[PDB]
C-alpha cells in the first residue's frame, strides 16, 4: 500500500522529526502511547493510515521512521519524554562523538560503524511494506551529520532500492545568519554527492521563518519549536494525498515527475501562505485567490531568495479543506496575467494541482490559527542561482587560505575533494544561466 | 626574489594498456595540458611554465630524459656553484612515472644521475689547486611527522627504526639530531647508497599497487667551495656552502574510496596534512615572487621545517608532477593537476 | 558517552580546581561525602562526564592531582571538598621546583611522570570513550610550566586523536609575582604551540579589574578569582552534560576556532556579572549579555581586541531563551563592527544553547575569542625574554639541572615566529 519511510539525520533533522511525529498522531488520533480509543468508538475503520504507522494484534501504531545522530542528546529526550513508548527503540544513536561540524568525520571516520545497522532497520521497515514509494530525507546543510552522515546514507540507498524516490527535506544556509564557520564546505561537498542520488531537494532557511514569525504572526522571540511547527505542516501537506482522500490526489512520485526538468536541477522551495494568529484569523475572508497570490509574494517564502530576479520553471499547488477546483483555475489565470511572475518559454503549463479535503489541525500550545482551507507551493526558480554562488563566494575565499581543511585531511579526506566539490557547483551555476536563455529555432 | 618552477610530464601508454585498449584522456596543444572524457560536458584546461610531452615519439614537442634535465634541473647546478640552495620536488601517483623520471633505468637515466655525473664531470675542469670541492650526502625519510634515517643498518631485535629530532640552529638554520652525512667522491657510492636506503623506506600494500611508498624522502647534497686568495699571508679565506634537496614525496591516498583502517589510515592522513602544508609554503613563495609581505608556514610539518633554509630567500626550488593519461585514472590525475596548479597561480 | 579526565599541577591549577569541582558538584548536587542529593533528574544521566560510580550511589571524580612538594596536595585534602578525591590519584613528591622550569621538566618531574601515567592510563581505560583532556596550571613557575608540559607531550604520543585544553594562567604586564615569568613562560609556549588543541589564556590583572569596577569588591581574594575560571570551564562543557536546542562539544569549537593549526590562543569570558547592587536595575536579556560578553572590561586575557581583529568567537549560551536574538544580535555585532573582524571569514560567530542553566540564573553566557590582540602577550615575554637573556641573568639554574642555551633560542623564535602568524591578519587590504 501507499507507504513512505521518514529518516531524520543530526539534531535539525531529529527536531523536526518530533514536530512530524507530534503533528501526525493528533491528525489521526494516536495518543502518545501508540494506542487509539477510536479502536472502541467505531469498529472496521481506518484513520491511523498504514502510510505513517505499523499495526500491531495489541492495536499499537508504531511509526515507519528512523532517527540517526552520532551524539546520545537530542534522541535520548525522545526516550525520557511523551513520545517514549511510541517508538521502537531501536533509536540509532552511535553516542561515542558526534562529527563536530565536520563532513568526513560524518562520512567515513565516525559516520561508519552505524550505516549498516541504519540499513537494517530500513530493510525490515520496508520488508514489512506491501509496496512502498520512497523516502523522506530530514536533514540540514552546515551540520557533519545532516550532510556527511546523509550523503553517505544516500549512495547506499542507490544501489540497494534504486528506482525509489528519495526526496530530501534539507535546511539551506541562511546568507548573513549562521551557526558555523564551516557551512560553505559542508554543503558544497553534500552537493557533489547528493546530487547524482536525489530525486528532489526541498530547502528551508531559518532565516525566512524568522521573518514570517514576525511579520505574519506577531512573534518577535521565537524558538525552533515555533519553527519546526510549520516544517510539519509543510510535510503534512505533501503527505495528504497518501492518508486522506480528496479530489485530486497527488503522490510522491508525481513531483520529481512535474518539478525536476533536468536530473541537477531538482532543488525547489517550498511556501505555506496562510500564517496567521488566532487575532488576525479572523478580519481575513482567508479564500484561494488571497492565499495563492501570497505564495507568489516573496516576503512570504520559506527560503532567503527574491524570484523576481529569475523565471519559475514548474510550481506544484497543494491545496487542503474546502476548495473548489473554479477557485483554482481563476487565480492560476490571475498569476499568469501578471507581469512579475515570470516563467520560461519551455514551460506554459507551468502547474501542477492536488486537493484534499482533510484540513490542517491546530496543535496545543501552537501559533498557528485553525483554518478551513490551507495550501502549500513547491516552486523550481532560477533565484536559487543567487544563493549557491554565495555560499560558494564564501567557498572561494577560505579555501584560498586552505583554512579549516587541516580538520578534513585529518579525518582521511583530500586537498582535491574541495577542488573536485567546488568544480561541480561551478557547472551548476552554468546550468541554471542555460534554462533561463530565451530558446530561438 | 625565489622563484618556483613547476613542470608536469605525461607518461606514454604501457604494454600492458596499449593491448588492454585504454582510452587516452590527457591532451595537449603545445602549451596548456587540457583533460577531457566523452561522458563528461565539462573539459578542464591547465597551463603551467613548462610540459613535457612524452606521450608519442613522433611529436614536434617530444621530452626525452636529457630534456626534462636539460631545462629543470640543470638550470639547479648552475644555481649552486654560485652559492645558493636547490630543492626539487617529485609528486606524483603510483603509476606515473615519477621514479623513472627521477631515478630512471638501467641504460635510460632520470635526473639523480644526469646530475651527479654532471655535476661531478664539471668540476673536474674548474678543480684547480686554487679552488677545491667537497660533497657530502645524507638521506632520510619523513614517516608519520618523524625523521629516520636510512643508512644505518639495523639488528636482530624489534623496532629498528630510531626517531631523530629537529632542532634549530640559530645561524644557519634546522637540522636533524644524529644523522648519518656520509663522503662521496663519485656517482657510484650515491648508488651504492642509495640502493641500501630505499630497502629500509617505508612501503605498504594498497589497492593502486603492490609497493606504494609512504613517506616523504629526502636525499640531500652538501658542496664546499674553498678558495684561496692572497691577504698578505696564508690564504684559505674563502668557504661558501650549497645544499642540494632532491625529494620524493608520497601520493594523497583518498581515504574514501580506499577503505582503510589502522596504520594505513593513520599513515594515509599524515601524507596528506604535509602534503597540505607544502603546498601552503609554495603558494606563499610565489606571492613573495611578484612581491607582498607574507608569511610562509614552515613549522606546521617537518619537511617544510627542515627544508627552511632550502626554499625561501635567494633559493631556487623545482617541481615535477607526473600524471597518467589513461581513463582509469582520472580523479588522481585531476587532484595532481589542480595541487600542481596552486603552487603557480602568477 | 563523552568523558573528560581532568589533571591539575601545581598550587594554581589545584586552588582552581578545588574551586572547580565545588562548582561542578553544585551544578549535580553531589555533597562533600559524595552523595547525590539533588532535586531534578538532568544532574545524574550524564554525570560520567566528570564523575565515576562508587558502591553506595557515591560519586568519585577523575581528578589527577599533581604537585613536586606536599604542602598545596594537604590544603585540598583539609578543606572543604577534599574528601571526594581518591587518595591514589594525589601524586606528589618531595624536592620541589623552585620556580625553575628545568627541575619541573628534566630533574625532579621526569622520576615522578611515570606515576602520573599509571592514574592517567587507569582512569581513561576504565572510560567507555573519551573526548579529551583538560589541565589547570601556571606559566609562572616550574611544576605547572615544566611537569604540565611533559604530561602533554606524554599524552599526545598516546593519545594523540583526542583533545588537550589547558586553561593556563599567562604572565601581567604591569606588577610580576615571580621574576623568571619571562623564561618560564616562553619554554611552555614552545610546547604548548605544537602539543594542544584549546588554550585559553587567563590573566589575573584582569580578573582584579572585574572584581573591582565589575563586581564592586573591595576584598577581592583568589577564590573570587578562580569563581571566574570555574564558571568558563563549567560554560565549555555544558553541552555534553546537559540538554539544549543546538549543543557544542570540545571538537566542534576547535573546529570552528582554530583556523591554522597554531592558533589555538584564545581570550575567555562570562556573563553576567552584576555586583550585588545594579542586580535590580539590570535587563536578565540576550542584549544585555551580549553588550558584557564583547567588552574589553570583562574578558581575562589582559588583551584589548581593539587593539586587533577577531578571526573567530563563541557563545555558548545556558538557558531557555530564544535562537533568532542570538543570531541577530551576533550579526549586528559584525555588522556594526565589521573592523574587528576579519574579511575572509564570512561568519566568525559559533552559537551554542544549553536548556538548563547554572542554578541561580536565569540565564548564563560564556564566551571564547580568537583575537590577534594576543600576541601583546608575547610580544612582551620576548621583549623581557631577550633583555634578560642577553645578559644571562638567571640562566645558571637552568644549565645547572641539565638544559643548554639552543633551547632558549628556540622558544624565543617560534613565539616569534607566532606574532607574525598573527600579524599576518592584522591589516585589511
Ligand atoms: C540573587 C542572585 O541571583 O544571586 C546571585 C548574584 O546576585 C550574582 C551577584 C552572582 C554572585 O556571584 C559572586 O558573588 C561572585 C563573586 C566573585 C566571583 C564570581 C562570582 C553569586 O555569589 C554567585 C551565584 O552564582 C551561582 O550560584 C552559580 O551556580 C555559580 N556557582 C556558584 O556560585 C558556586 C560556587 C561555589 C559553590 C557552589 C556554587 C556558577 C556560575 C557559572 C557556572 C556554574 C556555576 C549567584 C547566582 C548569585 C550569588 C550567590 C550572589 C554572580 O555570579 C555568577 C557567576 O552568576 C555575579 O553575577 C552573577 C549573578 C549575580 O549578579
Ligand atoms: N529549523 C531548525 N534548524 C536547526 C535545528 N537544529 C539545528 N538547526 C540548524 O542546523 C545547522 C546545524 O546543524 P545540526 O543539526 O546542529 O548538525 P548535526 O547534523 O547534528 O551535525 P554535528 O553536530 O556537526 O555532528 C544550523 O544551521 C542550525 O541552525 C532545529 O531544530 N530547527
Ligand atoms: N617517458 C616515458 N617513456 C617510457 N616509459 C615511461 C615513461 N615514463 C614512465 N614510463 C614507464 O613508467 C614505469 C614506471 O612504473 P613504476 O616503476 O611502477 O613506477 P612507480 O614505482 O609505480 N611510481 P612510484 O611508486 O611513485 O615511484 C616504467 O617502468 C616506465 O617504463
Ligand atoms: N588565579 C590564581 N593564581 C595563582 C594562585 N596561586 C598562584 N597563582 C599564580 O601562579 C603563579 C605562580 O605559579 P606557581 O603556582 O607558584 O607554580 P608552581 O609552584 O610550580 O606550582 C603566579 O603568577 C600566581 O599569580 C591561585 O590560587 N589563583
Ligand atoms: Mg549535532
Amino acid at each position: 500500500m501507499r507507504e513512505c519511510i521518514s529518516i531524520h539525520v543530526g539534531q535539525a533533522g531529529v527536531q523536526i522529526g518530533n514536530a512530524c511525529w507530534e503533528l501526525y498522531c493528533l491528525e489521526h488520533g494516536i495518543q502518545p502511547d501508540g494506542q487509539m480509543p477510536s479502536d472502541k468508538t467505531i469498529g472496521g475503520g481506518d484513520d491511523s493510515f498504514n502510510t505513517f504507522f505499523s499495526e500491531t494484534g495489541a492495536g499499537k501504531h508504531v511509526p515507519r521512521a528512523v532517527f540517526v545522530d552520532l551524539e546520545p542528546t537530542v534522541i535520548d529526550e525522545v526516550r525520557t519524554g511523551t513520545y517514549r513508548q511510541l517508538f521502537h527503540p531501536e533509536q540509532l544513536i552511535t553516542g561515542k562523538e558526534d562529527a563536530a561540524n565536520n563532513y568526513a568525520r560524518g562520512h567515513y571516520t565516525i559516520g561508519k560503524e552505524i550505516i549498516d545497522l541504519v540499513l537494517d532497520r530500513i530493510r525490515k521497515l520496508a520488508d514489512q511494506c506491501t509496496g512502498l514509494q520512497g523516502f523522506l530525507v530530514f536533514h540540514s546543510f552546515g551540520g557533519g551529520t545532516g550532510s556527511g552522515f546523509t550523503s553517505l546514507l544516500m549512495e547506499r540507498l542507490s544501489v540497494d532500492y534504486g528506482k525509489k524516490s528519495k526526496l530530501e527535506f534539507s535546511i539551506y544556509p541562511a546568507p548573513q545568519v549562521s551557526t558555523a564557520v564551516v557551512e560553505p564546505y559542508n554543503s558544497i561537498l553534500t552537493t557533489h554527492t547528493t546530487l547524482e542520488h536525489s530525486d528532489c531537494a526541498f530547502m528551508v532557511d531559518n532565516e525566512a521563518i524568522y521573518d514570517i514569525c514576525r511579520r505574519n504572526l506577531d512573534i518577535e522571540r521565537p524558538t525552533y519549536t515555533n519553527l519546526n511547527r510549520l516544517i510539519s505542516q509543510i510535510v503534512s501537506s505533501i503527505t495528504a494525498s497518501l492518508r486522506f482522500d480528496g479530489a485530486l490526489n497527488v503522490d510522491l512520485t508525481e513531483f520529481q515527475t512535474n518539478l525536476v526538468p533536468y536530473p541537477r536541477i531538482h532543488f525547489p522551495l517550498a511556501t505555506y501562505a496562510p500564517v496567521i494568529s488566532a487575532e488576525k484569523a479572523y478580519h481575513e475572508q482567508l479564500s484561494v485567490a488571497e492565499i495563492t497570490n501570497a505564495c507568489f509574494e516573496p516576503a512570504n517564502q520559506m527560503v532567503k531568495c527574491d524570484p523576481r530576479h529569475g523565471k519559475y520553471m514548474a510550481c506544484c499547488l497543494l491545496y487542503r479543506g474546502d476548495v473548489v477546483p473554479k477557485d483554482v483555475n481563476a487565480a492560476i489565470a490571475t498569476i499568469k496575467t501578471k507581469r512579475s511572475i515570470q516563467f520560461v518559454d519551455w514551460c506554459p503549463t507551468g502547474f501542477k494541482v492536488g486537493i484534499n479535503y482533510q484540513p490542517p489541525t491546530v496543535v496545543p500550545g501552537g501559533d498557528l490559527a485553525k483554518v478551513q482551507r490551507a495550501v502549500c507551493m513547491l516552486s523550481n526558480t532560477t533565484a536559487i542561482a543567487e544563493a549557491w554562488a554565495r555560499l560558494d563566494h564564501k567557498f572561494d575565499l577560505m579555501y584560498a587560505k586552505r583554512a579549516f581543511v587541516h580538520w578534513y585531511v585529518g579525518e582521511g579526506m583530500e586537498e582535491g575533494e574541495f577542488s573536485e566539490a567546488r568544480e561541480d557547483m561551478a557547472a551548476l551555476e552554468k546550468d541554471y544561466e542555460e534554462v533561463g536563455v530565451d530558446s530561438v529555432e | 626574489n625565489s622563484q618556483v618552477t613547476v613542470a608536469v610530464r605525461v607518461r606514454p601508454f604501457s604494454k600492458r594498456e596499449k593491448t588492454e585498449k585504454a582510452s587516452q584522456v590527457v591532451f595537449t596543444n603545445g602549451e596548456e595540458i587540457t583533460v577531457e572524457h566523452p561522458d563528461m560536458k565539462q573539459v578542464y584546461s591547465f597551463i603551467y611554465d613548462v610540459s613535457f610531452w612524452s606521450f608519442d615519439e613522433c611529436h614536434p614537442g617530444y621530452a626525452s630524459q636529457t630534456t626534462v634535465y636539460e631545462t629543470l634541473a640543470a638550470p639547479l647546478l648552475d644555481r649552486a656553484f654560485e652559492g645558493y640552495n636547490t630543492c626539487l620536488f617529485a609528486y606524483g601517483q603510483t603509476g606515473s612515472g615519477k621514479s623513472y623520471t627521477m631515478m630512471g633505468l638501467n641504460e635510460e637515466p632520470g635526473i639523480i644521475p644526469r646530475f651527479c655525473e654532471d655535476l661531478f664531470a664539471q668540476i673536474a675542469k674548474k678543480q684547480t689547486s686554487e679552488v677545491s670541492y667537497h660533497l657530502e650526502m645524507s638521506f632520510f625519510e619523513v614517516y608519520n611527522e618523524k625523521i629516520h634515517d636510512l643508512l644505518v643498518c639495523k639488528g636482530e631485535n624489534g623496532q629498528r627504526k630510531q626517531p631523530l629530532r629537529a632542532r634549530e640552529h640559530p645561524v644557519s638554520g634546522p637540522y636533524v639530531e644524529g644523522l648519518s652525512m656520509n663522503v662521496v667522491s663519485s656517482y657510484s657510492d650515491i648508488q651504492s647508497w642509495l640502493e641500501l636506503g630505499n630497502k629500509q623506506r617505508a612501503t605498504a600494500a594498497t589497492g593502486m599497487n603492490d609497493k606504494s611508498s609512504r613517506s616523504h624522502s629526502v636525499f640531500t647534497l652538501v658542496m664546499t667551495q674553498t678558495k684561496t686568495e692572497v691577504v698578505e699571508g696564508e690564504e684559505h679565506d674563502h668557504r661558501i656552502t650549497s645544499r642540494i634537496n632532491l625529494v620524493d614525496l608520497a601520493g594523497s591516498e583518498r581515504c574514501s574510496t580506499a577503505h582503510s583502517s589502522g596504520q594505513r589510515l593513520k599513515e594515509g592522513v599524515s601524507i596528506n596534512k604535509s602534503l597540505l602544508t607544502l603546498g601552503k609554503v609554495i603558494s606563499a613563495l610565489s606571492e613573495q615572487a611578484n612581491g607582498k609581505r607574507v608569511f610562509i608556514p614552515y613549522r606546521e610539518s617537518t619537511l617544510t621545517w627542515l627544508l627552511k633554509e632550502s626554499l625561501g630567500g635567494n633559493s631556487k626550488t623545482a617541481m615535477i608532477a607526473t600524471v597518467s593519461p589513461a581513463a582509469s585514472n582520472i580523479e588522481e590525475t585531476l587532484s595532481t593537476l589542480r595541487y600542481a596548479t596552486q603552487a603557480r597561480l602568477i | 558517552m563523552r568523558e573528560i579526565v581532568h589533571i591539575q599541577a601545581g598550587q594554581c591549577g589545584n586552588q582552581i580546581g578545588a574551586k572547580f569541582w565545588e562548582v561542578i558538584s553544585d551544578e549535580h548536587g553531589i555533597d562533600p561525602t559524595g552523595s547525590y542529593h539533588g532535586d531534578s533528574d538532568l544532574q545524574l544521566e550524564r554525570i560520567n562526564v566528570y564523575y565515576n560510580e562508587a558502591t553506595g550511589n557515591k560519586y568519585v571524580p577523575r581528578a589527577i592531582l599533581v604537585d613536586l612538594e606536599p604542602g598545596t596536595m594537604d590544603s585540598v585534602r583539609s578543606g572543604p571538598f577534599g574528601q571526594i578525591f581518591r587518595p591514589d590519584n594525589f601524586v606528589f613528591g618531595q624536592s620541589g621546583a623552585g620556580n625553575n622550569w628545568a627541575k619541573g621538566h628534566y630533574t625532579e618531574g621526569a622520576e615522578l611522570v611515570d606515576s602520573v601515567l599509571d592514574v592517567v592510563r587507569k582512569e581513561s581505560e576504565s572510560c567507555d570513550c573519551l573526548q579529551g583532556f583538560q589541565l589547570t596550571h601556571s606559566l609562572g613557575g616550574g611544576t605547572g610550566s615544566g611537569m604540565g608540559t611533559l604530561l602533554i607531550s606524554k599524552i599526545r604520543e598516546e593519545y594523540p586523536d583526542r583533545i588537550m585544553n589547558t586553561f593556563s594562567v599567562m604572565p601581567s604586564p604591569k606588577v610580576s609575582d615571580t621574576v623568571v615569568e619571562p623564561y618560564n613562560a616562553t619554554l611552555s609556549v614552545h610546547q604548548l604551540v605544537e602539543n594542544t588543541d584549546e588554550t585559553y589564556c587567563i590573566d589575573n590583572e584582569a580578573l582584579y579589574d572585574i572584581c573591582f569596577r565589575t563586581l564592586k569588591l573591595t576584598t577581592p581574594t583568589y577564590g573570587d578569582l578562580n569563581h571566574l575560571v570555574s564558571a568558563t570551564m563549567s560554560g565549555v562543557t555544558t553541552c555534553l552534560r546537559f540538554p539544549g536546542q543546538l549543543n557544542a562539544d570540545l571538537r566542534k569549537l576547535a573546529v570552528n576556532m582554530v583556523p591554522f593549526p597554531r592558533l589555538h590562543f584564545f581570550m575567555p569570558g562570562f556573563a553576567p556579572l552584576t555586583s550585588r547592587g545594579s542586580q535590580q536595575y539590570r535587563a536578565l536579556t540576550v542584549p544585555e549579555l551580549t553588550q558584557q560578553m564583547f567588552d574589553s572590561k570583562n574578558m581575562m586575557a589582559a588583551c584589548d581586541p581593539r587593539h586587533g581583529r577577531y578571526l573567530t568567537v563563541a557563545a555558548i549560551f545556558r538557558g531557555r531563551m530564544s535562537m533568532k536574538e542570538v543570531d541577530e544580535q551576533m550579526l549586528n555585532v559584525q555588522n556594526k563592527n565589521s573592523s574587528y573582524f576579519v574579511e575572509w571569514i564570512p561568519n566568525n560567530v559559533k552559537t551554542a544553547v544549553c536548556d538548563i542553566p547554572p542554578r541561580g540564573l536565569k540565564m548564563s553566557a560564556t564566551f571564547i575569542g580568537n583575537s590577534t590582540a594576543i600576541q601583546e602577550l608575547f610580544k612582551r615575554i620576548s621583549e623581557q625574554f631577550t633583555a634578560m637573556f642577553r645578559r644571562k641573568a638567571f640562566l645558571h639554574w637552568y644549565t645547572g639541572e641539565g638544559m643548554d642555551e639552543m633551547e632558549f633560542t628556540e622558544a624565543e623564535s617560534n613565539m616569534n615566529d607566532l606574532v607574525s602568524e598573527y600579524q599576518q591578519y592584522q591589516d585589511a587590504t
